[PDB]
């Protein structure tokens, strides 16, 4: 009866994972340390 | 620099939204960071095989993961013809009730994918039965992946860090690959075959829990060491076997039997595990060859270098000047890896063209849709492999190639008269394409003025000959399988063929793919694969070979692989790069597998119905071929939703439109060019600094349009993400709404 | 479990794996007691000697406890 | 029918260990 | 920057100098040529590598070659 | 070098011959 890990895992695979990795990779591009 | 990215302060100094693009593009190509040695190079490099080869262990965990928790693998065992395979499920909060209520298949509980990938057919050959043997699976190659990726992560560290001394052992590496990766990797598989597959193919349980116990055959291990090897041979299963049961089932663990198992039309799984004993021990003792810190074997520099044959003086072996070709190959990392994918691609077609002559897994020859998948995707593979070959052959030739080691040996013999080479397959490509578009063009012009009579239809007679030589009685040539009396089919000395009466029992039975009958339509499309491969070949070979200079640009080697052009100058000079040639020629590969797989799906699709006569009449112009294959298949496909509902191909349907529209949005690219785009971002520059309170905000980067090279790409991996995505959406959609 | 000559073949070759890791990682094979060939021994003490053999006589009776309870011996 | 609910949580629990393994490789490989 | 560099086959017709849009190249004073000058690149910060100086030589194969390296906003030409 | 070429035609006139050899068991004058 764990089929309501879909409706937490895609929710995190398609919205969590995207803002959480673009916000990181946006900061990191525009850093100017490293 | 200071900034991103970190390996090129080239381009960490750029201020422009193009130093995230070659930022993004220039990442794996590690010789071209910033203050790389080889020592280095090599050393990240086995590290990122690492972690690479991990990505591979989860991925197959991840196909026995969701097979085993949202399949039917148990269901699909006990009917493996009338059940349809699932590949996981669907959560999509996107999907309106119809939809729903489309996906809830193949006696599911709610809406799923079909798998088409044949995971199915390949687990339950090889002795797989419960959702627990696929969890205990999943979560082996978990701990598996993460084995290598601490491997990986554990030869980064400064005492493990190999030295550049051993990357470059190279007979060391091939005696271990030889002996081990290939020898033992084959010998522990007929050890899997022998313990598991067949005893469950014969209705036993062997399992981690009985295997020690369990003797595989009844005479365990005492005829071995006797050398009476013929006791394992002895008693093989019969022809009114049944898979996964005990009635008809023998007791032998490798046979020769040849031809394929009479009830799941597959080969003989004692066969499989007799070819990959024979196999380990004939890779083990090809392992052995090599010199290392033993001091018996070959050093392949000394045959390299050697010149003399017998006290006789030779230029080298074959008579043939091979001075620094160890050095050349052993050095070369782009000289290695265009020669591994060279190697590869041709295996990848050699596994494409005996998965669906030749199949090994139970029931696969009836899961049609599975099988033109499979075929399709392993040609697909192979094509693109080809063309990185000869993409590194060009980075090589750049990059890494020089001709005073080089000097006299048989590589620069080649670069010394290569206009020869390639004004020869021009004329091959030529020549090929005027007569194959000829012949289609007459057949097409005689059956459109109502005289299909008048065609220039051709019979293979040679490739034909060379399924008499095999055995099939159809043609009538009475040849050497076919010849009884022939000393090949008799082994006069020794009689000793026997594989032979099962062999002519499968290619000689119409019902299978092993050597099908060809006529005139496979001579026109075979030699339309000739052009395809030759024209291919040609751009590739030519921008290999012209890599390093041409007349236009003789110093073409100054500007490395990939650059835009050398100016307008000189008539003008675009697509001069070497990489170019690889740009022009995924063009042609993408073509030719389109061919190839437009002729396989047309000819099978003609199989599978029991009306072979529309291939064999409407092959032979090129209307029949886009009316009768392409126009008539796609009709169940673009159905998969309408006006009236939707049904289970409307994924299908919906990624044939999204093909159709990367194809063409790939068109913007590679027609349109820089400048235009150019002018247009610096107005709309002008009127993000002109409009108020849009002016509170603006890029850090500044808005440039993409490069030339970059124009290249993103519209070469559009077409091709379109190519790819049209064709599987078009497959599986016109093989599944046809055959389930 | 009867005797047979396969225990007494598989003790023998479980001395033989003893006393080959005992002549390869022991740190102080030669004590006091030496053997009196020291050439078909490889070198030992008497009590490494012993000690090799009755290791392999622990993986011995490990072993056909093992095969017996399997079923192969 | 499938698997249970603590076979697909041990599942998840074991795929940490190469998430964690996967983080120190890529981080190595960029150091 | 763009990377600008003369060779020694130049003949001194000063037409490299000339097609500049941006002044990169001048003629300097040389004794290996009958005109008795070279072309000089001193200001290759500000080539844009529009390769007109390429185009503008008549010596077989290019006695002034220019191989585009970093891109900064003089040389991707940039107004803004 | 070599005015006869007497290398390359060996190995060149033995292809052939492998070639005649297979075209005789097509056309089976030899069976
Ligand atoms: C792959 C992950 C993913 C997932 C799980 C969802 C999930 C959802 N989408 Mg979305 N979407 C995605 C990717 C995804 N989307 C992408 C890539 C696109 C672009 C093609 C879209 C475009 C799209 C549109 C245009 C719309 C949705 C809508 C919806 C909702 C489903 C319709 C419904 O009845 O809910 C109704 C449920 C709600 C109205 C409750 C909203 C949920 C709250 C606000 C979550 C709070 C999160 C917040 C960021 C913090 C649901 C929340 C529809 C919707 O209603 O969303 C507003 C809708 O209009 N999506
Ligand atoms: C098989 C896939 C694969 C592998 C093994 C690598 C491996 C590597 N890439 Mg790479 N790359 C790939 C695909 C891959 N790439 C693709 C498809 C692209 C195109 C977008 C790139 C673009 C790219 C760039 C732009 C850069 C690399 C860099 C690197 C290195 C460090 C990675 C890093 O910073 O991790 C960081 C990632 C994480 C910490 C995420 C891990 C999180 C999981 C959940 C755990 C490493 C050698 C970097 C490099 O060499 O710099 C020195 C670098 O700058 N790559
Ligand atoms: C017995 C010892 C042994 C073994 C097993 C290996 C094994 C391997 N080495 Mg290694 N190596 C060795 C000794 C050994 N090495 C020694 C002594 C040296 C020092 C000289 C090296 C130095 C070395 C380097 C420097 C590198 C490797 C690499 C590799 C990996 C190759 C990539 C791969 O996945 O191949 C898998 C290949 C096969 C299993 C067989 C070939 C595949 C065939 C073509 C397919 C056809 C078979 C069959 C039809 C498939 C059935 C399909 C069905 C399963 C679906 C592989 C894991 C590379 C690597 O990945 O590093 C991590 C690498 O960079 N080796
Ligand atoms: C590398 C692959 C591989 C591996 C790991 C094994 C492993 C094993 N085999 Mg096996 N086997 C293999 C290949 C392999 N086999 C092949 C290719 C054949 C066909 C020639 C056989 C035929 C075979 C038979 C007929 C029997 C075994 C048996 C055994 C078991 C005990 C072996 C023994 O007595 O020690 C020998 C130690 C050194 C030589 C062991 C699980 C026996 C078994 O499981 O009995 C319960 C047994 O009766 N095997
Ligand atoms: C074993 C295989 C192998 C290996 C190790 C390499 C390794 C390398 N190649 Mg190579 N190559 C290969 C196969 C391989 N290639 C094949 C098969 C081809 C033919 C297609 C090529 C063609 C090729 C060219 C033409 C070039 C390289 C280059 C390189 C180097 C840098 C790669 C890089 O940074 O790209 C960065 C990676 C990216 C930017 C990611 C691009 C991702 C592609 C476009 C797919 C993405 C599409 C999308 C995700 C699809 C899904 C969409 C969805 C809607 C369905 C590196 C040495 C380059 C180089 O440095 O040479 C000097 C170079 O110019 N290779
Ligand atoms: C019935 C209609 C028909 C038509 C319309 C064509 C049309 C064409 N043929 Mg074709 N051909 C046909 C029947 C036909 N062929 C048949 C039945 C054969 C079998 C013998 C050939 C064999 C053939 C060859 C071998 C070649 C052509 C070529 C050509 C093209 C140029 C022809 C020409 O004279 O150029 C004018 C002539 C020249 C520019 C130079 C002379 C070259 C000629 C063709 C060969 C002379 C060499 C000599 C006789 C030794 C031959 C060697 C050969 C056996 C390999 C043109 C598209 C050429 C081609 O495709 O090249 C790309 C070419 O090489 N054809
Ligand atoms: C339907 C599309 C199409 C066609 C027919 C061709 C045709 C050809 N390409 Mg090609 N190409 C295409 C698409 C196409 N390309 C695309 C999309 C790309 C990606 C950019 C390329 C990239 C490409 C490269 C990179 C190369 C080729 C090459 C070739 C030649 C291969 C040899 C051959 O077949 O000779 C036979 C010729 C043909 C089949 C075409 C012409 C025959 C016509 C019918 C002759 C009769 C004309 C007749 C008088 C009617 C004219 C009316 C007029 C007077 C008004 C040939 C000219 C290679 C080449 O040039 O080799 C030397 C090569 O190197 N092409
Ligand atoms: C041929 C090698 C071989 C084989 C097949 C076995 C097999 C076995 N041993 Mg064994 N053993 C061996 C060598 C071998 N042993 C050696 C060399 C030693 C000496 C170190 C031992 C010492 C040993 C002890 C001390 C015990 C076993 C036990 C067992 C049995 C159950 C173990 C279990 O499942 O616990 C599963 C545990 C999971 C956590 C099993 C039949 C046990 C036994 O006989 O129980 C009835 C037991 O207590 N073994
Ligand atoms: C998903 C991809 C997410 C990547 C961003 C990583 C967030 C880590 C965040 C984190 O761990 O930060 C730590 C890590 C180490 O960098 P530091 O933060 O120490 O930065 C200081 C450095 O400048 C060293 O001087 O930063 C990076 O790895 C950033 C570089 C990523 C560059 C991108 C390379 C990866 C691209 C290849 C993967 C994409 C292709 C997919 C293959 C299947
Ligand atoms: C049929 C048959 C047979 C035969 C076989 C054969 C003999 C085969 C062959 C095959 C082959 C023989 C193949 C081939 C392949 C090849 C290829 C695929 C190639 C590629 C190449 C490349 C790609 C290159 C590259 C480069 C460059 C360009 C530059 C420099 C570098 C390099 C070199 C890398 C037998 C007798 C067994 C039996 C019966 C059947
Ligand atoms: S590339 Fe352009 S700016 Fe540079 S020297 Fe030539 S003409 Fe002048
Ligand atoms: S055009 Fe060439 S040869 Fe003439 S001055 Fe300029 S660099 Fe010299």
């Amino acid at each position: 009866d764990a089929s309501f890990l879909s409706s937490i895992f895609v929710p995190v695979i398609g919205w969590v994972v995207p803002i959480a990795t673009f916000s990181f990779l946006f900061l990191y591009i525009e850093r100017e340390d490293v | 620099a200071t900034k991103f990215p970190k390996f090129s302060q080239d381009l960490a100094q750029d201020p422009t939204t193009r130093r995230i693009w070659y930022a993004m593009a220039m990442g794996n190509d590690f010789e071209s960071h910033d203050g790389m040695t080889e020592e280095n190079l090599y050393q990240k490099i086995f590290a990122t095989h690492f972690g690479h080869l991990a990505i591979i262990f989860l991925w197959a965990s991840s196909l026995l993961f969701h097979v085993a928790w949202q399949g039917n693998f148990e269901q699909w065992i006990k009917d493996p013809l009338h059940v349809r395979p699932i590949a996981h499920a669907i959560w999509d909060p996107h999907f309106g009730k119809p939809a729903i209520e489309a996906f809830t298949q193949a006696g599911a509980n709610g809406p799923v994918n079909i798998a088409y990938s044949g995971v199915y057919h390949w687990w339950y050959t090889i002795g797989m039965r419960t959702n627990t043997e696929l969890y205990t699976g999943s979560v082996f190659l978990l701990l598996f992946a993460s084995l290598f990726l601490f491997a990986g992560w554990l030869h980064l560290q400064p005492k493990f860090r190999p030295s550049l001394a051993w990357f470059k052992s190279a007979e060391s590496r091939l005696n271990h690959h030889l002996a081990g990766l290939f020898g033992v990797s084959s010998l522990a598989w007929a050890g899997h075959l022998i313990h598991v597959a067949i005893p469950e193919s014969r209705g036993q349980h062997v399992g981690w829990d009985n295997f020690l116990s369990t003797a595989p055959h009844p005479a365990g291990l005492q005829p071995f060491f006797t050398g009476n090897w013929g006791v394992y041979a002895q008693n093989p299963d019969t022809a009114g076997h049944i898979f996964s049961t005990s009635q008809g089932a023998g007791t032998a663990i490798l046979t020769f039997l040849g031809g394929f198992h009479p009830q799941t039309e597959s080969l003989w799984l004692t066969d499989m595990a007799h070819h990959h004993l024979a196999i380990a021990v004939l890779f083990i003792v090809a392992g052995h060859m090599y010199r290392t810190n033993f001091g018996i074997g070959h050093s392949i520099k000394e045959m390299m270098n050697a010149k003399t044959f017998f006290g006789k003086p030779v230029e080298g072996p074959f008579n043939m000047p091979h001075q620094g070709i160890y050095d050349t190959y052993n050095n070369s990392l782009h000289f290695q890896l265009g020669w591994h994918l060279a190697c590869l691609g041709v295996v990848t077609s050699w596994v494409a063209q005996h998965m669906y002559s030749l199949p090994s897994y139970a029931f696969i020859a009836k899961d049609y849709t599975t099988q033109a998948a499979l075929y399709t995707h392993h040609q697909y593979i192979a094509i693109f492999l080809m063309v990185g070959a000869f993409a590194h052959g060009a980075i090589f030739l750049v990059r890494d190639y020089d001709p005073e080691q080089n000097k006299g040996n048989v590589l620069e013999r080649v670069l010394q008269h290569k206009e020869a080479i390639i004004s020869h397959l021009s004329w091959v490509s030529l020549f090929l394409g005027f007569h194959t578009l000829g012949l289609y063009v007459h057949n097409d012009v005689v059956v459109a003025f109502g005289t299909p009579e008048k065609q220039i239809l051709i019979e293979p007679v040679f490739a034909q000959f060379i399924q008499a030589a095999h055995g099939k009685v159809l043609y009538g040539l009475d040849t050497l399988l076919s010849n009884p009396d022939s000393v090949a089919y008799t082994a006069y000395p020794n009689y000793a063929n026997v594989w032979l009466p099962g062999w002519l029992d499968a290619i000689n039975s119409g019902t299978n793919s092993l050597f099908l009958t060809i006529g005139p339509g496979d001579f026109l499309v075979h030699h339309a694969i000739a052009l395809g491969l030759h024209t291919t070949t040609l751009i590739l070979v030519k921008g290999a070979l012209d890599a390093r200079g041409s007349k236009l640009m003789p110093d073409k080697k100054d500007f490395g692989y990939a650059f835009p052009c050398d100016g307008p100058g000189r008539g003008g000079t675009c697509d001069i790069s070497a990489w170019d040639s690889f740009y022009l020629s995924l063009f042609w590969a993408l073509n030719t597998v389109g061919w190839v797989t437009f002729y396989w799906h047309w000819k099978h699709l003609g199989i599978w119905q029991g009306n072979v006569a529309q291939f064999n009449e409407n092959s032979t112009y090129l209307m029949g071929w886009f009316r009768d294959y392409l126009w008539a298949n796609s009709a169940q496909l673009i159905n998969g939703y309408n006006p009236y509902g939707v049904n289970n191909l409307s994924v299908w349907a919906w990624m044939f439109l999204f093909g159709h529209l990367v194809w063409a949005t790939g068109f913007m690219f590679l027609i349109s060019w820089r400048g235009y785009w150019q002018e247009l971002i610096e107005t709309l520059v002008w009127a993000h600094e002109r409009t108020p309170i849009a002016n509170l905000v603006r890029w850090k980067d500044k808005p440039v349009a993409l490069s030339i090279v970059q124009a290249r790409v993103v519209g070469l991996a559009h077409f091709t993400v379109g190519y790819v995505l049209t064709y599987a959406a078009f497959l599986i959609a016109s093989t599944a709404g046809k055959f389930g | 479990l009867e005797w047979s000559p396969t225990v007494g073949i598989i003790m023998v070759i479980a001395n033989v794996i003893a006393i080959t890791f005992g002549r390869q990682t022991i740190k102080y094979p030669s004590a006091e007691p030496a053997l009196p060939s020291a050439k078909f021994f490889g070198g030992f003490g008497a009590p490494a000697l012993l000690a090799t053999t009755a290791f392999g006589h622990i993986l011995g009776v490990g072993l056909v406890l093992g095969l017996h309870n399997l079923g192969r011996i | 029918s499938s698997i249970s609910d603590t076979q697909v949580y041990i599942a998840l629990v074991v795929a940490l260990i190469p998430g964690l393994l996967a983080w120190r490789l890529a981080t190595e490989l960029y150091k | 920057s763009h990377t600008v560099k003369i060779y020694d086959t130049c003949i001194g017709c000063t037409q490299c100098v000339r097609a500049c849009p941006t002044d990169v190249l001048e003629m300097v004073p040389w004794d290996g040529c009958k005109a008795a000058q070279v072309a000089s690149s001193p200001r290759t910060e500000d080539c844009v590598g529009c390769k007109r100086c390429e185009t503008a030589c008549p010596t077989d194969f290019l006695s002034i070659r220019v191989y585009l390296g970093a891109e900064t906003t003089r040389s991707m030409g940039l107004a803004y | 070098a070599k005015p006869p070429y007497t290398f390359r035609t060996g190995w060149a006139l033995l292809l052939l011959a492998v070639n005649f050899l297979v075209a005789a068991y097509y056309f089976h004058i030899i069976q």
